[PDB]
This record gives C-alpha cells, structure tokens and sequence, in this order.
C-alpha cells in the first residue's frame, strides 16, 4: 500500500521567528524550468537594470 | 581654524547605505525562490489496517 | 620561454563519415523535423536522408 | 442589463509597461527574464510567463 | 607506402590546444524529450554526425 | 480506439493525416499534450475572429503557446417559427479538457 507526496512547511518546531516562508514557494520553484549559472546571472542583471 | 559641518557627511553615507540595500535586493530575491525552504517533500507508508 | 603549441576553436578529426545516395528515391526538398532540434540533430539527419 | 460575462483578473493599470509587465491576453507576459543565451530569443515562448 | 609515411608524419608533429569558442544553453522546454535526456547542460555549435 | 499522443514532434506528415482522418471517418478519439494554449470565452453574436487548422495543430513548435478562442453562445435568441430549414450541419473538431 504505497506512499504519496506532501509538504511539511517545517511546522514541527512550533518555535516562532523561524520558518517564515510557507509551502507555496517550493511549488513556484518546481514550476520553473531549470536555470543555468549564466541564465541566473542574466536574470539578476535584467531585474536590476 | 575651520570646523566642517556635520550635514555633508551624515547624509553622504546615508545615501551610500541606500544604494547597497537597493542593489543587493534582486539577487537576494531571485536566489531566495530557487531555494524552496520551509518544506520537506515527505512520504507516508500505510501500516496496513484502513 | 619557447613558443610551442597552437590553438584552434573547433577541432577537425582524422576519421569522418561519407555517404553516397542514388536518385529515384532521394528527396532533397525536406530538411526539417523541429525547431531548436533542427540545429541540434541535422546535419545528423541530412547525411542520412 | 444584457451582459454576457463578468470576470476578474490582474489590473491592466497597476502593473504597466513602465515595469515591463504586459498583459493583453489575460496572462502576465514579460519580454525578457530567463532565456536561451548563445541562441537568439524566440518570437513567443512559454518562459515569458 | 610513401603516402602512409606522410599520414604517420602529420599525426606525429600535431600540436593543437583546444579553446572553447562556441556554445548554446538551450531552454529546457523547446527541445522535446528524447533529446533532453541525451544532452547535459550546454553543447557547442558544430555538433557533428552520429 | 482512444489514442494519446505525447510526442507530437517525431511524427511524419503522413502519420498525422492518418490520425486526423481516422477521427473523421472511423470515430477515433485522439489526444494531444505538448500543446499549450491560452483560452478566452467569446460572445455568441459577431462570431469568430480567428480560425486555425487541424494540420497546424500537429506541427506547432513544442514551447510556442498560441491562443484558440472558445465560443460561449449561452444567450442567443432562437429563430422564428416561419423560416427555411437546415441540412446536416456543424461539426466541431477540438475540445478543452483542463477545464
């Protein structure tokens, strides 16, 4: 009886001031294609200028 | 003897501290997203039963 | 100290492929299969028409 | 009286061409951010989303 | 037999260093699937025949 | 059959025609995936503004997203009692399954 796929949000600290971000930021990252070193450098430059 | 007024130096550095904070913003942002963070991607195996 | 080696950009090679087709079957009109693939595959499909 | 569809989306004003954001289709489409580098850009890409 | 003595000579005195002149970092989406699996990161510009 | 195309890049033009003909003359159910599109609803009146072809839907580049409009037509006044009839009409060829 197989597994599945979920996320934790790091709620198992119950300790405030940490774990500010949530689940959704990972979904956006995985949604992204893939970024190479020179592509990231280009992307930083474009948003800056 | 000439005493330099404190106005020309206090505001001088105040604007330099502004450029750095506004220049380092993009790469601290786009870098942040591709890190995920505050997640784990786990899996749960059912010990039979229900 | 002494000048020695010379530098190129794209290397040559000693052994290469050579093809000889005959007509009656050949179709020299279509050279396309995709977009960003027609530059990564063919000539690897234009030497094997 | 006699309106077919009344839908909601991103504002055409707040996010304007002054910040690169362009949305004529209903999808927020920017012109350049992450792109193939050595190769020239495309006329239309899904990466522009 | 004299011709082979010219081929063997040409390879013997061959001193060529290889600088990286041309490349492309293709966007992961446009290249479909079979070709995606094949290539790692960047390729050159003059991909030969295989 | 119930077909399911995943790689719509390697197929030859003849295979696509066979696929796009067997749906018409044998009631085949075919499917595409790599196609990406942005859909927007269209009012009944006035009609369509842009029409694509069933041959271009098989040759479109992997990462190039085109828009194909879908007709609403929920509110449309029906014809009067006295008017000429019809003879074996409209056939529709494409369907979204997102939804």
């Amino acid at each position: 009886r197989y597994h599945e796929s979920v996320l934790e949000i790091a709620d198992i600290f119950d300790q405030a001031d940490f774990i500010q971000t949530s689940d959704a930021v990972r979904q956006l990252r995985a949604l992204m294609p893939t970024l190479s070193t020179s592509q990231i450098r280009h992307a930083i430059e474009r948003i800056a200028q | 003897i000439v005493y330099p007024d404190p106005s020309t130096t206090l505001s001088q550095s105040l604007s330099v501290a502004q450029v750095l904070s506004k220049l380092t913003l993009p790469d601290a942002f786009i870098n942040m997203i591709l890190s995920g963070g505050d997640s784990v991607v786990m899996r749960t195996y059912q010990t039979e039963a229900d | 100290l002494s000048d020695d080696f010379k530098q190129i950009s794209d290397p040559k090679g000693y052994l290469t492929y050579s093809v000889k087709y005959e007509d009656q079957f050949t179709k020299k009109d279509k050279l396309r299969a995709s977009e960003a693939d027609d530059r990564i595959v063919g000539p690897t499909v234009n030497l094997f028409k | 009286y006699g309106a077919a569809v009344v839908n909601i989306d991103l504002n055409r004003d707040f996010f304007d061409t002054a910040t690169g954001i362009d949305l004529t289709k209903g999808i927020p489409l920017v012109q350049d951010l992450l792109v193939p580098i050595g190769v020239t850009a495309g006329a239309e890409q899904s990466a522009e989303y | 037999v004299s011709g082979l003595l010219m081929v063997l000579f040409k390879v013997m005195t061959d001193n060529r260093l290889v600088i990286v002149g041309e490349t492309t970092t293709p966007m992961s989406n446009t290249l479909s699937t079979v070709v995606n699996n094949v290539l790692r990161t960047t390729y050159h510009n003059n991909v030969g025949v295989n | 059959v119930h077909m399911t195309i995943n790689e719509r890049a390697g197929m030859s033009k003849l295979v696509a025609d066979n696929i796009i003909a067997s749906v018409i003359k044998s009631n085949w159910v075919v499917d595409i995936h790599d196609i990406e599109y942005t859909a927007e609803v269209m009012t009944p009146s006035e009609g369509y503004t842009q029409h694509v072809d069933a041959e271009s839907i098989m040759t479109a580049p992997k990462g190039k997203l085109f828009h194909l409009q879908f007709m609403d037509g929920l509110l449309r006044p029906e014809p009067s009692a006295f008017d000429p009839p019809a003879s074996g009409e409209d056939m529709r060829l494409i369907y979204p399954l997102q939804p």
